[PDB]
C-alpha cells in the first residue's frame, strides 16, 4: 500500500499509512524523484505512523508526498555477476557499466548464523608482515581488526593486506567502503583494474565492490556495511566457499547510528552515543563470520575517535575480534611503520599448541623485553641512561632494535617512503628476532633495524656505514 | 682529584634531572587541564540527559 | 495562502517556528517580512523550524514567511572574481550587484567514485616546505593545522598570491582561481586580507566569502558551503580553483551553538555526533574530475586551530581522517624563528610523490626522510651526523612571508643543501648562503634555471652545471 | 501595556493582548519604587515574551503591568557623562543628581560593516615606554591586560587614561563589569585623587558605568554594551579617538554563561554558553576604527585555572591585537610600571606598520634581555667571572635596558614623590637604540632608573654623587 | 538447584561488564532516566542481588553450596571505575590482572599483593 | 542594624558551602535548570549579594561596618572547584589552612605564602 509523509528532518522520516503498515525493516519508495529514494522502516510509533531512515539525502521532500511499501527489506545483486562492479547501499550500479544481470537478489539484513552453524577451525595465515606474524598472527577464516586513531596507517596497512593475502587465496573477496574517502575508492578501482584483479572484458574479476563514503547521509553511512556483508554471504553459502572481506571503516557505522538516533527519540548513552551502540553491533558482526558451510576471512579497520581506545565504539569491537593490530601514534612518531603496538595486540592462535613452541618463545622473549624496557622509561625519562646497570644497558640496546626490527616497508608505501616494499617469510621473521634476542648482533648500531626485510639486511645496512 | 670531579659530574646529572622534570610537567599540565575541562563538560552532560529524560 | 505562506509562532530559542507553508519543501529558502532570508531544516506536521542566516531578533511572532521553491542555493560565476560577498552571495565591498548569470545547490552531494580521476597536477604553492616535502595537487584536500598565530593564513595568503604567475600567462592548464572563506574572523582582519591580496593583483582571479564574528552562527555555517559552490562551478566546467576554509573550527562551534540550542544529544566537547559529517560532505567536494566530466579540479586548504598542540582532539582528528594531508605548524618552532613553522615530520601528503616534478624528487625525495628521523633525537657515531643534517635542512626550509619561489628555483636551493654542500658551513650562515646564492643564480644563471622549469628534471647536463656553481660560490665572501 | 504571567529567579514572562515588544526591546515594570527594566529575550508564542531582569524580582505578583518603552535600553551619551558614574540603564549612582544629556542612545548597536573598515594598521602612542616600543597598541584593536593585584594596574590604567586626553585630546570609558563595590569606589575616589576625574568641573577625562558583582547576570551581561554605547557618540558624534576599558572580560562572560542558564540552555564545553563566540563577536566587533574616528579597547583578563585553553580566555585572544603581561617578579625587582618585556606581545610589531627603526630597536632590546636571562643562568650555578669578555658588556647594556624600560607615572605624583613623565615614541627609540649602540657604557645604571627621555639619563647622572 | 539439593555448583559470569551495559539499553528505552554513567540507578543492585545468591547452606538446608566467580572488564586498568569498583565492594576477594604482568611474563597474570580471598576455613589443604 | 546605627559588627559564616548545597537541593528540585557540579546558574549570585553587603560606611551615613568571614571547605584542596572558585573571587582575601603545616606544629596552620589581605597596611596599627 502506499503512505503520505507527515515530518521531515535530515535522515528521519515520519509517514502516515491509511492501510497496510509496512513491518519494520521494509524498503518504501518515495514517489516523485528524480533518483530512487529509499526509505527504511525503524519503528512502529503508533496512530498508523512509521519512523524510517533515509538511504540519500531529503532535500525536496514535502509533507503529504507519497510513499510505497516495496513489501520487503533492502534488496540487492548477489552472485558472481556483482565481481568487478561498484555498487552502492541499494544494490544499484555505480560504475556506469549498465545492470548487475543476478540471477538472484538478497535482502540485507539476515540472521545471524547460529550457535549449531559455528566452525572452530584453526589455521594460520601468514601475512608476510613480520609484526603481526610474530607476535599476534592472523587466522584463515577468522575476524581480524585493525584500531587506529586519524592518520596512523589503517588503510595502508589493510592495502598491503590486501596486495600480500589476495594473491595467495584461491577465491573471491569483497571490499566494503564505509564513511571513508571517495577518491580512496577511485584510486582502489583503478589499480584492480591495472593490475587485472578487475577485468572489464572478462569474467576473471576477483573482487566485488560496495561503496557508501563520507559524501553520504548517514542512513547509507549505516547501512552500507550490510550491503557488502550480504555479497560476501552468498559467497560463503551458495558455493560453500572461502571468501576474502575486506572492511574500512567500520566504526562510520557506529558513527552513523549516532547521527540518528539524535533525531529518532532516544535518550542518549555514555558520550552521547545511541543507546543501542553494543546490540547494533552484534547484530551486524555476528553475521561476519566463518560458518560449518564456508569460511569468511574478514578484515575491518576500526577508526579509534581522539586516539582514545576506551571510548565505547573502539572499547565494544574488541569482543569481536579473533586478531587485533592495535596501531599507535607514539609509535609512528617514532617513525616506526607500521606503526603496531606490540604490547598491545592480540591473538587467539598465539598458542604453543598451534604456531610451535619456538615461534611462541620468541614472540613472548620480544613482549617481555619491550615491556621490561617500557617499565625503565620512567626512571630514565629523569634520571637518564647513567643509573642503569650494564645489564639493563643491554635491555634498552636490545629492546630499541627489536623496536626497530618490527618495522618494515611496504609495497603500497613507496609513494611516502622512496625504499622498495618488503615481504617476510615466517621463518625468516622467527629466526631473525631470536638471534637479535640471543644478543647475536649486539654489535651492530640501531639504525641498521630501521626499515628492513629479513634479517641479514640489517647486517648488509650496517656496513653501509662507516 | 676524584671529589672534584664527582661533585662537577652531580650538579651536571642534577641540572639534567630537573630539566626533564620540568619538560614532563610541562606536558602533563597540559594533558592535565585538558581531562579537568573534560570532566566538567561530561558531568555536565550526564546531568542535562537526567533533566531532559525526566 | 497557508500552502506558500506561513506566520511565525516562536522565536528566540535558535530556529523560528513557523506555523504553515504546507507546501515548502525541506532545505527549501524562505523569506521573513524583515528582508531575512532561512531555510527550512524541521518538517514537523505542526510547524515548520527555520534556521535564520541573520539576527533573528529582528523576527517578531506573527511575522509573514513566504516561499522561495528553491533548495538553498548561492550565485556561482566568474562574476564573483574580484568581489567581496557574504554567506548568501551578496555584495559587502560597495561595489554594486553582482550580476550572476547562474546559480548551484549549497548542499549538493560531492562527486561519486566513477567521475573521478587521480590527482596528478601540481598545486604550487611556491614555499619551500610545502612543495618540497608536503607537495599538494590539483584536487586533493591539505589540512592547515596549528594553534594562534603559527602563520596558518600565511600560508594560505602566499598560495593565492602565487598563482599570479601562472594566470597572466598563457599555458591554460597552469591556471588557478581561489576562493578565501573567512569563517568567525574580525572584519578588520578581512579589510586586511582583501587590502594585501589588491596590492599584489591576486584579487582579479580571488572570490572572499565573509560570515564574521558579528554575523548569526547560521551565517558561519552556511559560508563554507556558499564558498566550496562557487568553486564547484570551476571544477565542473574544465577549470581548476583553490578553496581556503579559514577555519573550520570557527565553522565547528557555530554548528554546535545551533546543535545545543536544537538540544541535539553533545558528545565530546559538547559537539553533536553529526560534526565530523560537517567536515566530510564540504571536504568531499574538493575533487579531481576526469575528462569525461571535463577535467576542471577543486583543491581545498582547510584551516584548523588548535589549542597548545593538542592536535588529538575532536575536531582535529575528524579532519585530519577527513582530507589527504595535513601540514602541522607548531608554536616551539614558531617563536623560536623557524618559519614557516613546519614540523616537517608529522606534516604528511597522503598523495606524496604523485603530484611534484620530477627535478623535486630528486632532492625532496631524500630530504623528507633526513627529517623526521631528525626529529625523534631532539664524540658520536652517525647518531649525531644525523643532527648536524637535520639543522641545516631545517634552516634552509626557512623563507620569510609574501617570498614566492619557482619551483626551479626551490630545486636549486634545496640541492645545495641535499648534495652536502653546507655540512661544512656554520646552521647561523644558512641564511645569508640561501638568499645571497639564489638572487645569484637568478641573475646570470636564467639558462640553468630555465632548462631545470622545461625539462621538468634536473639532466646530467644541469647536474654538472650548478655543481660547478655552488662550490665556487660556497668559496668567496667577507665574514 | 502587558502583565506578568511567571516570574522565577531575574527570568519574568510577560503577556501583551496587542503591541508585542520586538526581542532586545526594555520594558518597565509599573508599581515600583526603583526603576526595574526587563530585556525581550525571546518570543514564547501565545503573545507572550520571555524578559531578563535587570535589577531583584522580588515583590514582583502575576498580573503586574509592564510598559513597552518601544526600543532597547537607552541611554545618557554626550560630554556631561564624563566624571559621572551611570549602571546598565544609564541611571546616575554617584547621588550627583540628573546626567543633563541632549542626546540617549541604544545599547545594542551593530557593528560597523565592512565596507566601513580602515584597510590601514596604525599606532597608538601611549607614551609609556614598554608599550610603545616593544608591544604597541593599535588605534581599533584590543588589548589584553594580564595580572592580578598589586602590580600597578589601576595606576596604569589611569595613566592611559591620562596620557590618551594629555596627547591626542581623546576621551576614555570605563566599564566595570562585575566588580566588587569596595573596589568600584576606590576607583572613583583613586580617580579623583589623580584628576582624570573632576567633581569641580568639566574636565573629566573618563566616564564610568558599573556593575557590581551583586547585580543580576542580565545587568552584568550589558554593562560593556552601555560603555559601549557611551563610547560610540564621542566616536562618531565628536570624530574622536576613545579609549574603553573594560575590567573585566572574564566576568562579561560568566555573566553571559549565567543569562544563558536561566533560559534554560543546554550548556556547552565547561559549562559555558552555547553562544559563547557569538556573544563575544557581536560586542567586540564594535571596537574598530571607522572613518569617523576609532575606538580603543583594554580588556583585563582572568585566566581560570591558570589554563589558557579555557573556552573564555581562548574565546577572547581570538580579538586580542596585543597583550600587556603586568608581572610580580618585575615589580619585585623595583621595575614600575612591572611590565614583562618578553612575555609581552603585539599583532603590529611589523616592519611595514611601525616602521623599520621601530622594529629592529624592539627586536635588538628583545634579544639582549633573551641574553640577559641565559647569561644570568650562569653566574647562579658558577659565577660572574666564568663569562667571557664579551658577555660582561651584553650584562652591563641589559641591565640599564630595564631600567629605561621603568618610567615615573604622572598619576603615581601624589604618592612616591616624584615627577611623571610622557615619552614620545620618536624619542623612546632613539634612546634605546643608543644603549644598544654602547653610547652610554661610560655611565653608571641608576641614571637609566625611573626616568623619561635620554637627556634625562645623561643629566640625572651629573646629579648623583 | 544444586545448592538447595544437597550438591555443589561453581557459577562463572562471563562477564558483569557486559550485562550492565545491556541492562543500561533496556532501561533508557523503557524511558527510566539514564543514571551515572548513563546506567540506571540501581546497577549496584542488579549484581549485589545475583552475587547474594552464591552461598554455603547449613546441614538442615542440605549442606549445599553455590561459588561465583565473576568476572568484569576494566578499561585501562579503572578499578576506580563505576561497576568495577561496584563490584569489588560486593564479592568477598577478587583475583586482579594486570597486562604489565602479563606481557612481563607473568602468567597467569596475577597480581599477588593485590589479589584477596577471604581467610580460608582452615581447610585450603593442611600440606598445601 | 549595627552597620546602618553608626556601631561595628563581625559575622562569620560557617559555613557557606554548605549553604550552597541547601540551595542546589531546592533549585533542582524546583526543577531549575542545573550547571556545573549541578549547581544552578545563579549560585554565584547567592554568594555575591550575600558578602557585598558587609561593608564600611562614610561618616555621612553613620560611620558603622559590617565585617564578614565566611567559611568554605575545600576537597583535597582544590580552590579551582565550583563554589571555592566562586567566593575567592568575591571576597577581598584569604586566609588558606593546611593539613600538612598542621601536623608539622605550624598552629594555627596558616600557610602564609597562599594567604592574602587585599585591604593589607591599612587595616594595621602604626605598630605592627
Ligand atoms: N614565513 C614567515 N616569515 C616571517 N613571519 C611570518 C611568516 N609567516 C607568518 N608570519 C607572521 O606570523 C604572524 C601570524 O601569522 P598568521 O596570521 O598567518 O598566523 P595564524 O595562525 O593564521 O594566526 P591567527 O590565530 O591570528 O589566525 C603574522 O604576524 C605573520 O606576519
Ligand atoms: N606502512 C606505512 N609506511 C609508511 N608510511 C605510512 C604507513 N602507514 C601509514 N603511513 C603514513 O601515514 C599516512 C596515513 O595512513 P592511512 O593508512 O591513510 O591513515 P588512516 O589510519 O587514517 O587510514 C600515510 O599517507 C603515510 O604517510
Ligand atoms: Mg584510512
Ligand atoms: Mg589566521
Amino acid at each position: 500500500t502506499t503512505g503520505r509523509i507527515v515530518a521531515v528532518i535530515g535522515a528521519v522520516v515520519d509517514v502516515q499509512f491509511d492501510e497496510g503498515l509496512p513491518p519494520i525493516l521494509n524498503a518504501l519508495e518515495v514517489q516523485g524523484r528524480e533518483t530512487r529514494l529509499v526509505l527504511e522502516v525503524a519503528q512502529h510509533l503508533g496512530e498508523s505512523t512509521v519512523r524510517t531512515i533515509a538511504m540519500d539525502g531529503t532535500e525536496g521532500l514535502v509533507r503529504g508526498q507519497k510513499v510505497l511499501d516495496s513489501g520487503a527489506p533492502i534488496r540487492i545483486p548477489v552472485g558472481p555477476e556483482t565481481l568487478g562492479r561498484i555498487m552502492n547501499v541499494i544494490g544499484e550500479p555505480i560504475d556506469e557499466r549498465g545492470p548487475i544481470k543476478t540471477k538472484q537478489f538478497a535482502a540485507i539484513h539476515a540472521e545471524a548464523p547460529e550457535f549449531v552453524e559455528m566452525s572452530v577451525e584453526q589455521e594460520i595465515l601468514v601475512t608476510g608482515i613480520k609484526v603481526v606474524d610474530l607476535l599476534a598472527p592472523y587466522a584463515k577464516g577468522g575476524k581480524i581488526g585493525l584500531f587506529g586513531g586519524a592518520g596512523v596507517g589503517k588503510t595502508v596497512l589493510i592495502m598491503e593486506l590486501i596486495n600480500n593475502v589476495a594473491k595467495a587465496h584461491g577465491g573471491y573477496s569483497v571490499f566494503a567502503g564505509v564513511g571513508e574517502r571517495t577518491r580512496e575508492g577511485n584510486d582502489l578501482y583503478h589499480e584492480m583494474i591495472e593490475s587485472g584483479v578487475i577485468n572489464l572484458k572478462d569474467a576473471t574479476s576477483k573482487v566485488a565492490l560496495v561503496y557508501g563514503q563520507m559524501n553520504e547521509p548517514p542512513g547509507a553511512r549505516a547501512r552500507v556495511a550490510l550491503t557488502g556483508l550480504t555479497v560476501a554471504e552468498y559467497f560463503r553459502d551458495q558455493e560453500g566457499q572461502d571468501v576474502l572481506l575486506f572492511i574500512d571503516n567500520i566504526f562510520r557505522f557506529t558513527q552513523a547510528g549516532s547521527e540518528v538516533s539524535a533525531l529518532l527519540g532516544r535518550i542518549p548513552s555514555a558520550v552521547g552515543y545511541q543507546p543501542t551502540l553494543a546490540t547494533d553491533m552484534g547484530t551486524m558482526q555476528e553475521r561476519i563470520t566463518t560458518t560449518k558451510k564456508g569460511s569468511i576471512t574478514s578484515v575491518q579497520a576500526i577508526y579509534v575517535p581522539a586516539d582514545d581506545l576506551t571510548d565505547p565504539a573502539p572499547a565494544t569491537t574488541f569482543a569481536h575480534l579473533d586478531a587485533t593490530t592495535v596501531l599507535s601514534r607514539a609509535i609512528a612518531e617514532l617513525g616506526i611503520y607500521p606503526a603496531v603496538d606490540p604490547l598491545d595486540s592480540t591473538s587467539r592462535i598465539m598458542d604453543p599448541n598451534i604456531v610451535g613452541s619456538e615461534h611462541y618463545d620468541v614472540a613472548r622473549g620480544v613482549q617481555k623485553i619491550l615491556q621490561d624496557y617500557k617499565s625503565l622509561q620512567d626512571i630514565i625519562a629523569i634520571l637518564g641512561m647513567d643509573e642503569l646497570s650494564e645489564e639493563d644497558k643491554l635491555t634498552v640496546s636490545r629492546a630499541r632494535k627489536i623496536q626497530r626490527f618490527l618495522s618494515q616497508p611496504f609495497q603500497v608505501a613507496e609513494v611516502f617512503t622512496g625504499h622498495l616494499g618488503k615481504l617476510v617469510p615466517l621463518k625468516e621473521t622467527i629466526k631473525g628476532f631470536q638471534q637479535i634476542l640471543a644478543g647475536e648482533y649486539d654489535h651492530l648500531p640501531e639504525q641498521a633495524f630501521y626499515m628492513v626485510g629479513p634479517i641479514e639486511e640489517a647486517v648488509a645496512k650496517a656496513d653501509k656505514l662507516a | 682529584e676524584s671529589t672534584t670531579s664527582e661533585q662537577s659530574a652531580r650538579m651536571t646529572a642534577m641540572d639534567n634531572a630537573s630539566k626533564n622534570a620540568s619538560e614532563m610537567i610541562d606536558k602533563l599540565t597540559l594533558t592535565f587541564n585538558r581531562t579537568r575541562q573534560a570532566v566538567i563538560t561530561k558531568e555536565l552532560i550526564e546531568i542535562i540527559s537526567g533533566a531532559a529524560a525526566l | 495562502d497557508l500552502e506558500e505562506t506561513g506566520r511565525v509562532l516562536s522565536i528566540g530559542d535558535g530556529i523560528a517556528r513557523v506555523h504553515g507553508l504546507r507546501n515548502v519543501q525541506a532545505e527549501e529558502m524562505v523569506e521573513f517580512s524583515s528582508g531575512l532570508k532561512g531555510m527550512s531544516l524541521n518538517l514537523e506536521p505542526d510547524n515548520v523550524g527555520v534556521v535564520v542566516f541573520g539576527n533573528d531578533k529582528l523576527i517578531k511572532e506573527g511575522d509573514i514567511v513566504k516561499r522561495t521553491g528553491a533548495i538553498v542555493d548561492v550565485p556561482v560565476g566568474e562574476e564573483l572574481l574580484g568581489r567581496v560577498v557574504d554567506a548568501l552571495g551578496n555584495a559587502i565591498d560597495g561595489k554594486g550587484p553582482i550580476g550572476s548569470k547562474a546559480r548551484r545547490r549549497v548542499g549538493l552531494k560531492a562527486p561519486g567514485i566513477i567521475p573521478r580521476i587521480s590527482v596528478r597536477e601540481p598545486m604550487q604553492t611556491g614555499i619551500k616546505a610545502v612543495d618540497s616535502l608536503v607537495p599538494i595537487g590539483r584536487g586533493q584536500r591539505e589540512l592547515i593545522i596549528g594553534d594562534r598565530q603559527t602563520g596558518k593564513t600565511s600560508i594560505a595568503i602566499d598560495t593565492i598570491i602565487n598563482q599570479k604567475r601562472f594566470n597572466d600567462g598563457t599555458d591554460e592548464k597552469k591556471k588557478l582561481y581561489c576562493i578565501y572563506v573567512a569563517i568567525g574572523q574580525k572584519r578588520s582582519t578581512v579589510a586586511q586580507l582583501v587590502k594585501r591580496l589588491t596590492d599584489a593583483d591576486a584579487m582579479k582571479y580571488t572570490i572572499v566569502v565573509s560570515a564574521t564574528a558579528s554575523d548569526a552562527a547560521p551565517l558561519q555555517y552556511l559560508a563554507p558551503y556558499s564558498g566550496c559552490s562557487m568553486g564547484e562551478y570551476f571544477r565542473d566546467n574544465g577549470k581548476h580553483a583553490l578553496i581556503i576554509y579559514d577555519d573550520l573550527s570557527k565553522q565547528a562551534v557555530a554548528y554546535r551553538q545551533m546543535s545545543l540550542l536544537l538540544r541535539r544529544p553533545p558528545g565530546r566537547e559538547a559537539y553533536p555526533g553529526d560534526v565530523f559529517y560537517l567536515h566530510s560532505r564540504l571536504l568531499e567536494r574538493a575533487a579531481k574530475m576526469n575528462d569525461a566530466f571535463g577535467g576542471g579540479s577543486l583543491t581545498a586548504l582547510p584551516v584548523i586551530e588548535t589549542q597548545a598542540g593538542d592536535v588529538s582532539a575532536y575536531i582535529p582528528t575528524n579532519v585530519i581522517s577527513i582530507t589527504d594531508g595535513q601540514i602541522f605548524l607548531e608554536t616551539e618552532l614558531f617563536y623560536k624563528g623557524i618559519r614557516p613553522a613546519i614540523n616537517v615530520g608529522l606534516s604528511v601528503s597522503r598523495v606524496g610523490s604523485a603530484a611534484q616534478t620530477r627535478a623535486m624528487k630528486q632532492v625532496a625525495g631524500t630530504m623528507k626522510l633526513e627529517l623526521a628521523q631528525y626529529r625523534e633525537v631532539a664524540l658520536d657515531a652517525a647518531t649525531q651526523q644525523l643532527l648536524s643534517r637535520g639543522v641545516r635542512l631545517t634552516e634552509l626550509l626557512k623563507q620569510g612571508q609574501y617570498s614566492p619561489m619557482a619551483i626551479e628555483e626551490q630545486v636549486a636551493v634545496i640541492y645545495a643543501g641535499v648534495r652536502g654542500y653546507l655540512d661544512k658551513l656554520e646552521p647561523s650562515k644558512i641564511t645569508k648562503f640561501e638568499n645571497a646564492f639564489l638572487s645569484h643564480v637568478i641573475s646570470q644563471h636564467q639558462a640553468l634555471l630555465s632548462k631545470i622549469r622545461t625539462d621538468g628534471k634536473i639532466s646530467e647536463e644541469s647536474d654538472a652545471k650548478l655543481k660547478e656553481i655552488v662550490t665556487n660560490f660556497l668559496a668567496g665572501f667577507e665574514a
